[PDB]
């Protein structure tokens, strides 16, 4: 249910209002999924997961060609249903620039 | 809508509707002939598929969908299929068909089990109403199909045998592996993924055969604990039959894949199952592979 | 201000109240009992505002409104201010009611027209609904609502029979419930409860049950029949709130949140409150 409230009603504010200078809010996003279940991760992450692969590639610097591709192909779909939801759409553009 | 535009006729037969239009062969009479043809059809020497096909009678979707809508092949410029087929087939707008199919099956107006099939043919997740009730085996089956379809599509895409024309709805072109599938499968179905026969099912596909032989020996060491001596090895007696037998086969095959020591401890466990019973005739055949 | 308040409902947090008027405006108000702070106005319909309704929180706070235009123009606060997020029009002939379904039933949008037709769609932000319609009554549907609660199908496959039940009320004196079927074309009609000699007006199911489901079917024959479903799945039997013709022209008849306290809005501007008496019949609490 809580997946639906950040992706279908108000895009993350830790990827829109986050300061790009030091990215302090962006890594709060990352760390609070380390406080949310990882014992049962691949049953509730499909909007949240896109966020996860994004964050590991950029924050922690996991630049692999395969990792890059996996995110891009997935992110085309993802862009294709929330490029018309409010806020979420503006956040996708940030992600792409990064 | 022929029967009444506002207030007209009330009969359902052609000539009591419009007299312009003749009675066709329909109802029960169609059904009798249907049966007649079906009897002939269960003669081939392949009466197991021929029978399945034969019942998908009447509507075109039942039988026609199964006859295939296929990917382009032309055996005139291709020599390698010119002894396998003698004529050109397969629609060249196959990819385009696949995307249209996807959009239909997710919408209702047809039976739920029908919907899960159509979606599954094109490389997509079945309809929600069925997907919720699938077990481990059914869930697994779906996700392996996806890996095959994504990789094939990637190699063909580069030689430009599949274009933008075919795209009505995108599919991804991401890389996947089985290891990732099992983590999807296990997080949806926790009790079933630990189910004994199903553990071994996963392990062959990744080829994690040597490792799994060793892991079992470690468990046997743990067995001197009380929690362990009580349970987690008396809970699946038939799975220890399988592991010892597999262990022999891998060590004949190459006794450095996994240890002789690891094979030898496992035998000690198979021997305990002989001990429960009271057999001692069979021990020397096992003793040669210790 | 308004000289006439036709009908007026509240949200699901009880901070907002939406007034259906007749000057074509939906005035969103803030509920503070008799006094209200008018925060918004939404004029944009044809003729009297018949009905508005507020969405169950888990599919917005969406406000679907019908007038005599025969269309539901849905409004939604996008940016903290009202705008139009949707439009509907598969049945036009005056949309009388306009309801949102219970949480478990989904974001279903109940349309009920006076052409003897009834739509049942789904609210999407990605678009797409499949157009499923079922015919209720024939002389029109003057009110519609939503069936009590979703049921359980057991076995290996849940949500089979019954499930989302739609209750309607036409002008041909007929009140009945449905049973969403997936194996017999259109929604297989249950039982026609003819006990009315004048057009059906308002229908409400009791969100409070014991061992029987109450269904207050109001009519312009100046009585309210209370349909007691025996064991909740039995037949519907005749139980009379009053046996006689009230000298009041009854309109709405809506139950409380808890309890079988029913309010019936009499034509003399007096809202009697009925409780069930010492027997199976009803007597007024006020």
């Amino acid at each position: 249910l809580a997946e639906m409230a950040i992706v279908t009603s108000l895009g993350p504010r830790l990827l829109l209002s986050n300061n790009p200078v030091q990215n302090n809010e962006l890594k709060t996003l990352r760390e609070i999924l380390n406080e949310f279940p990882d014992s049962e991760r691949d049953k509730w992450s499909v909007s949240i997961n896109v966020f996860e692969v994004y964050l590991k590639l950029v924050l922690d610097n996991v630049e692999t060609q395969e990792t890059i591709d996996s995110l891009i192909s997935g992110m085309k779909i993802f862009y294709d249903q929330y490029k018309h939801c409010r806020e979420v759409a503006a956040c996708c553009n940030v992600m792409s620039q990064e | 809508s022929i029967t009444s535009g506002g207030l007209k006729s009330c009969d359902l037969d052609f000539p009591l509707r419009e007299n312009t239009n003749v009675l066709d062969v329909k109802d029960k009479e169609e059904d009798h002939i249907f049966f007649k043809y079906i009897y002939e059809l269960i003669l081939a020497g392949a009466i197991d598929e021929a029978l399945e096909e034969a019942k998908l009678s009447d509507n075109i979707s039942i039988c026609m969908i199964l006859c295939g809508i296929q990917e382009y092949l032309n055996p005139v410029i291709d020599t390698q299929i010119a002894n396998e087929f003698n004529t050109q087939q397969g629609i060249k707008k196959h990819s385009l068909w696949r995307r249209t199919v996807y959009s239909l099956s997710q919408q209702a107006g047809l039976d739920p089990y029908e919907r899960a099939i159509y979606s599954y043919l094109s490389g997509a997740i079945p309809n929600q109403e069925v997907l919720q009730y699938s077990d481990w085996e059914s869930d697994l089956h779906i996700h392996l199909n996806q890996i095959l379809q994504t990789e094939i599509e990637n190699y063909l895409l580069e030689n430009n045998q599949v274009g933008t024309d075919e795209l009505i709805l995108p599919l991804p072109s991401h890389a996947l592996t089985v290891q990732e599938v099992l983590n999807r499968v296990a997080s949806r179905h926790p009790s079933e993924s630990e189910h004994p026969i199903r553990v071994l099912m996963a392990s062959v596909i990744l080829d994690s055969l040597p490792s799994v032989i060793h892991s079992s020996v470690e468990m046997l060491l743990d067995v001197v604990k009380g929690t362990e001596a009580s349970n987690d090895i008396i809970d699946k007696p038939y799975l220890l039959r399988i592991v010892t037998h597999l262990a022999i086969c891998l060590d004949i095959i190459n006794p450095g894949s996994v240890e002789e020591v690891d094979k030898s401890k496992l035998i000690t466990t198979y021997i305990s199952l002989l001990k429960l019973q009271g057999l001692y005739e069979n021990i020397p055949i096992y003793a040669t592979f210790l | 201000h308004n000289e006439l308040i036709h009908d007026a409902v509240l949200d699901y947090y009880g901070k907002r109240l939406a007034t259906c008027s007749s000057d074509k405006t939906i005035k969103i108000f803030e509920v503070e009992g008799e006094t209200h702070k008018l925060i918004d106005t939404l004029t944009g319909h044809e003729g009297p505002v018949w009905r508005v309704d507020w969405a169950h929180p888990k599919f917005g706070t969406i406000l679907a409104s019908c007038s005599y235009d025969g269309k539901v123009l849905i409004w939604k606060e996008e940016n903290g201010r009202w705008s139009q997020i949707a439009v509907h029009a598969v049945h036009s002939a005056s949309v009388n009611s306009v309801q949102w379904a219970p949480h478990e039933y989904g974001p279903l949008l109940l349309v009920a027209s006076s052409d003897g037709k009834v739509s049942v769609v789904e609210f999407k932000e990605n678009g797409t609904t499949s157009p499923i319609i079922i015919d209720a009554h024939a002389i029109g549907v003057n009110s519609a609502s939503w069936a009590p609660a979703t049921i359980e199908e057991d076995g290996e496959h849940n949500g089979t029979k019954e499930s989302r039940k739609f209750v309607t009320g036409g002008a041909d004196n007929l009140v009945k419930i449905w049973k969403y079927n997936s194996d017999a074309q259109t929604y297989v009609l249950e039982s026609t409860l003819e006990g009315h000699s004048d057009w059906v007006r308002d229908v409400a199911w009791s969100p409070t049950v014991l061992l029987r489901s109450y269904l207050a079917s109001v009519s312009q024959d100046r009585t309210c029949i209370i349909w007691t479903q025996d064991n909740e799945q039995g037949p519907w039997k005749k139980t009379l709130l009053k046996e006689e013709k009230f000298p009041d022209v009854l309109w709405r008849a809506s139950w409380s949140l808890s309890g079988n306290v029913l309010a019936l809005s009499g034509g003399d501007n007096k809202v009697t409150l009925w409780k069930e008496n010492l027997e199976g019949k009803w007597e007024p609490a006020g």
